[PDB]
Order: C-alpha cells, then sequence, then structure tokens
C-alpha cells in the first residue's frame, strides 16, 4: 500500500515522426533527394552509436530508427561529449564524410566537404555546452580555428578531472 | 522559535529522536502548531515509527521463518516486542500530546483533520502492533479517530485541499488493511480521487493522487 | 555465548546497530577470542553506529560554516555539533576501551592482529577528525602509532594483496591527507600498497578488488 507524504505509426513531430514498428520508433517521413541522404545516412551501423530500427519505401517512404529518451543536446557533461567526438570520428574513420542531432538514450547514450567540416560544428555545439578547466576551451578553440582521433585524445587529456575522501566500506 | 529551528537543524543531521523531542516541547506550550510546526512535528514522528514499523516488518518476518529452531525462536521474538515496546512507546508519546495540547487547541477545519487524521495514524499503527483484543479496542479507537476527520472535511475544505486528499489516502489505508475490508478501501479512494478530478497546490495534489491512483489498482 | 551473536544478527537485520554494537561489546567483554566472522560482527556493528554519528556531525558543522552570518543560530548550530560530538567521542572510547582491554591483548593471530591494530589506528581516526585541540594531537599519534604497529605486522606475516591489508593502507593514507595534510605521503602509501598487490593481485581477488578501486580513486582525487 501507501501513505500520505512528508513535508504502426503513432506520434508525429514534422518529413520525421514517431513509429511502432516492432516497438515505439521514429519514422524519416524531393524523394530523389530524400533517398539520396537515406542512402548516405543508412551507412551508420555497427556501433552503439547511429542505431535503426528498420526501414519503409511505401506507402510513404522513409526509415525506421530506433527511439530515445534523454536530455539531448538542446533538449537538455564531459561523460557525452567523449560519446559524440568519438561516434563522429569513428564514422568518420569509416570514410562517411557529414559536414553537417545528438539525443540522450537512458540519459546517459548520446545518440548522434571532410572530416574537418564535421569538426568545425562541433566545436560551436561543444562551446555551447560548456557556457571548467581551460584545456577545453583550447581544445574547441583549436578546432574552430584537427584530426578528429587527436580531439578524441584532447579529450582524453581533458579527463584529468575525478569532494572528500573515502574509507575502507562499512561493510 | 528556537526549539522549531532547533528541528529543522535535528532533521539536517537526520537524528529524528532530537526533532521530535524539541517539537513535543512547542506543542506543549498549548500553542496551535503553525503550518510548518505541524509538517515538522509530522516528519518527526513519521521517522521516528518508520524505523520500528520497518524493524517490525523484519524481526516479524524472522519470527515466522525460524520454525527450526526453537530457543532461537524465543529470542526472536523476544527481541520483536522490545521493538513493539519502543514503537508503542513512542506512538503513546504522540497521541497524548495530540489530544490533550493539538485538537483541544485547533481552531481552523484543516487544523483538526491534521490532528485527528495524525490521531488515526497513531491508532493504526498500534493496530498493527497489537495482537489481539488490543487489536480490537485499538482499531475500534482508530476508527473513531480518523473518521472525526472525515466528517470535518468532507463539506469544511475545498475539494483540492492536499489534507483532504491525505486524510483520503491514510484513512483508506485503515480502510483496508486493518479492517480487512477492501470495498470501504476503494469506495473511500475512489470517491476521494472522483472529487478532486472533477475540482481539479496542483504540484502538491499531484503527488498524492498517484498513491490514490495506486489503492485503487491495489486493492 | 552463541545466543549474543544471533541478537547481534537480528539487530543487523532491523537495521538498528545501537543493540548490535551494545551486544558485541557484551561479546568482547567475555575475552575470548572473536571468530573469523564474530570479529566483523563487531567491526560492522561499530562501523555503522559511528558512521551515523559522523556524517550527522558533518552536516551539522558544514551547517555552523554556512551560518557564520548569524548568533543565536551558529550558537545552537555550535551547541548541536558539540551535541553530535560528544555522542561521537563516547562511542569511540567504548570501541577503543575493548579493543586494548580485551581484543588487542588477545589478539594471538597476525591476522587478528592488525584487524584489531587498524581498526583501534581506525577508530582513532575518528577521533581526531572531530577533536580540535591538544586533544586531535594527542590522538594524531596514536592513531599513528596504531595505524603503524598494524602496518608493520602486515608486512611481516601478512600477503600484500590482503582486504584488511590494502584496507589499512587506504586507511592509514586518509589519516595522512586529511588528519595531517600530507598529500605526498598519502599517494605514496596509497600507490606503493596498491601498487605491490597489482604485482601479487593474480572470491579472493573479488574483494581486494574494491578496495583497491578505492585506493586508485583516492589517489586520483589527491592528484588532481
Ligand atoms: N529516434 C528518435 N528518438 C527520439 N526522438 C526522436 C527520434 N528521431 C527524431 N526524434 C525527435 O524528432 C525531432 C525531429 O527533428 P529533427 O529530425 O532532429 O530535425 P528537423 O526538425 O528535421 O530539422 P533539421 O533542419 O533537418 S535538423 C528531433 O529533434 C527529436 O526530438
Amino acid at each position: 500500500s501507501s501513505s500520505a507524504p512528508n513535508v504502426t505509426v503513432g506520434q508525429r513531430i514534422g518529413t520525421v515522426y514517431k513509429g511502432k514498428w516492432h516497438g515505439d520508433v521514429a519514422v524519416k517521413m524531393q524523394l530523389q533527394a530524400f533517398k539520396n541522404e537515406v542512402g548516405v545516412l543508412r551507412k551508420t551501423r555497427h556501433v552503439n552509436i547511429l542505431l535503426f530500427m528498420g526501414y519503409s519505401t511505401k506507402p510513404q517512404l522513409a526509415i525506421v530508427t530506433q527511439w530515445c529518451e534523454g536530455s539531448s543536446l538542446y533538449h537538455h557533461l564531459i561523460d557525452i561529449a567523449r560519446q559524440t567526438a568519438q561516434g563522429m570520428d569513428y564514422l568518420h574513420a569509416k570514410s562517411i564524410i557529414h559536414r553537417d542531432n545528438i539525443f540522450l538514450h537512458e540519459d546517459l547514450t548520446v545518440k548522434i566537404y571532410s572530416f574537418q567540416s564535421d569538426v568545425y560544428a562541433f566545436g560551436i555545439v561543444l562551446y555551447e555546452l560548456m557556457t571548467c578547466p581551460k584545456a577545453m576551451k583550447r581544445l574547441m578553440a583549436e578546432c574552430l580555428k584537427p584530426l578528429f582521433p587527436q580531439i578524441l585524445a584532447s579529450i582524453e587529456l581533458l579527463a584529468r578531472s575525478l569532494h572528500r575522501s573515502a574509507s575502507e566500506p562499512s561493510l | 522559535n528556537e526549539l522549531v529551528q532547533k528541528a529543522k537543524l535535528a532533521e539536517q543531521a537526520e537524528r529524528y529522536d532530537d526533532m521530535a523531542a524539541c517539537m513535543k516541547s512547542v506543542t506543549e506550550q498549548g500553542a496551535e502548531l503553525s503550518n510548518e510546526e505541524r509538517n515538522l512535528l509530522s516528519v518527526a514522528y513519521k521517522n521516528v515509527v518508520g524505523a520500528r514499523r520497518s524493524s517490525w516488518r523484519v524481526v516479524s518476518s524472522i519470527e515466522q521463518k525460524t520454525e527450526g529452531a526453537e530457543k532461537k525462536q524465543q529470542m526472536a521474538r523476544e527481541y520483536r516486542e522490545k521493538i513493539e515496546t519502543e514503537l508503542r512507546d513512542i506512538c503513546n508519546d504522540v497521541l497524548s500530546l495530540l489530544e490533550k495540547f493539538l485538537i483541544p487547541n485547533a481552531s481552523q477545519a484543516e487544523s483538526k483533520v491534521f490532528y485527528l487524521k495524525m490521531k488515526g495514524d497513531y491508532y493504526r499503527y498500534l493496530a498493527e502492533v497489537a495482537a489481539g483484543d488490543d487489536k480490537k479496542g485499538i482499531v475500534d479507537q482508530s476508527q473513531q479517530a480518523y473518521q472525526e476527520a472525515f466528517e470535518i472535511s468532507k463539506k469544511e475544505m475545498q475539494p483540492t485541499h492536499p489534507i483532504r486528499l491525505g486524510l483520503a489516502l491514510n484513512f483508506s489505508v485503515f480502510y483496508y488493511e486493518i479492517l480487512n475490508s477492501p470495498e470501504k478501501a476503494c469506495s473511500l479512494a475512489k470517491t476521494a480521487f472522483d472529487e478532486a478530478i472533477a475540482e481539479l497546490s496542483y504540484k502538491d495534489s499531484t503527488l498524492i493522487m498517484q498513491l490514490l491512483r495506486d489503492n485503487l489498482t491495489l486493492w
């Protein structure tokens, strides 16, 4: 019990919309351009990032993708900023050039011409998130004014931060 | 307002005995606890009974599962009564201040409702603690305690005021558990959940309506 | 005899330890040798009865600092801290009295001697964290001495990856940085202690890991 206190296609957004194919999903509802962006976007897979859950062609061509529930980049620190750099870095490594989005799943896993073009915009996104170590600011400035594997190493150096001590556990 | 500040402080440290103990004093003055001192005495004694009721629910469980051992069950029972005695001792300490100091000084409808509901719960805890004929007398004391509150607040307070739901939530919890009569339990909550929805503080109200909702799907 | 252990367990399932500690010290007065897990009962029984008072002391003191912009509240907040201080001091002096009187003197086994001596050094440290005047200084040495005696005994006979020795070096280190403010000596002890275990690290490995992660996480805290 408990006493008083103390003290299928579903929802739509856009084209984009929600879905229900084998569970709640997102449906990415011109046609030639839509297919082209589908082909480039559909490449991402085989990672913890940029995951899909289905596809559609008719009666309305669309892409079914896995859902996400969390404090997205705009919807909402370093724990994800590593993920974003890694995911874009890994996709860049596989030779997908984006030159262009970040949504939190479980509130912990943030899900997302040349590589540097994506670097330029990522520096701006990182800057807004941070506005703290000075290394974070220096990395963002360098990107706006390096190789993504170098940016990932830059985050590693930014991982120096890790109050109060902690004794043997009370058991 | 030294006692309240000390109690505010004993809450921050999580020393709940001192919470109530210095809160008893301002009640003993014959004053009408404000909307804050009401809550401070409320959390003060709630945590003191939550602990013993939480210990009792453990020791009682052990006493059931100790069918094997013979002397071991003796100690397990011996300790249980030690908690119940600690549980009862705090309860009598709260009801007494209730009847002597709070309800007599009560003037507002929320004041009377709060203190009788407080009287109602502190007889429902005693009911579970009670074993036999005491259960009958104490539960009979329990039913009267809540009922006075319920008939006060059926008309002397707005349909959405939190205590009206707080009276609805626990009065019903007394209905199902102690009386073993879910029918009255769901009837009270459903009426209570219904009249608020029609009348639909808001953030406060929805905090407990979920418990009103869960009770309805519980019994 | 065996009944007291049963009641202490019955007080660590009800999560009421003031009786668990009270029953355990009663077993201590017997003067016999606490068994492998009867000793552990005493540690957790007393480890929780103290931890409750320390954190209660922590917030109250923190309020005293935050409430520097007043008089009556600070007087009462200071007064309430002195109440948590005194309660804690009593519990400290109770455990130590058992250790030096009954447990340490009969600590025949090496593992037991390091366990108690570390525990004696440990429960001395709790006394130091609250003690301010020269009492802190007196407590600082006795924490140091007892920490050290266990520290030496552990090296002589005990393995370098045992949970106690690791917990001893994790605790001793916390004394260095917190009570003494010598992070150089803290990290040297913490770093050396877990470094040695890693060399010989290879159920037995799991427990050492939980302390070791505590050891290493402590280090990263102190470095920066
Ligand atoms: N798989 C998904 N899980 C959860 N939310 C999603 C998912 N796919 C899309 N959304 C939401 O739907 C919104 C639709 O907007 P977006 O597709 O991100 O951008 P857009 O509105 O199409 O405009 P642009 O210019 O193309 S970025 C997103 O901002 C998310 O909030």
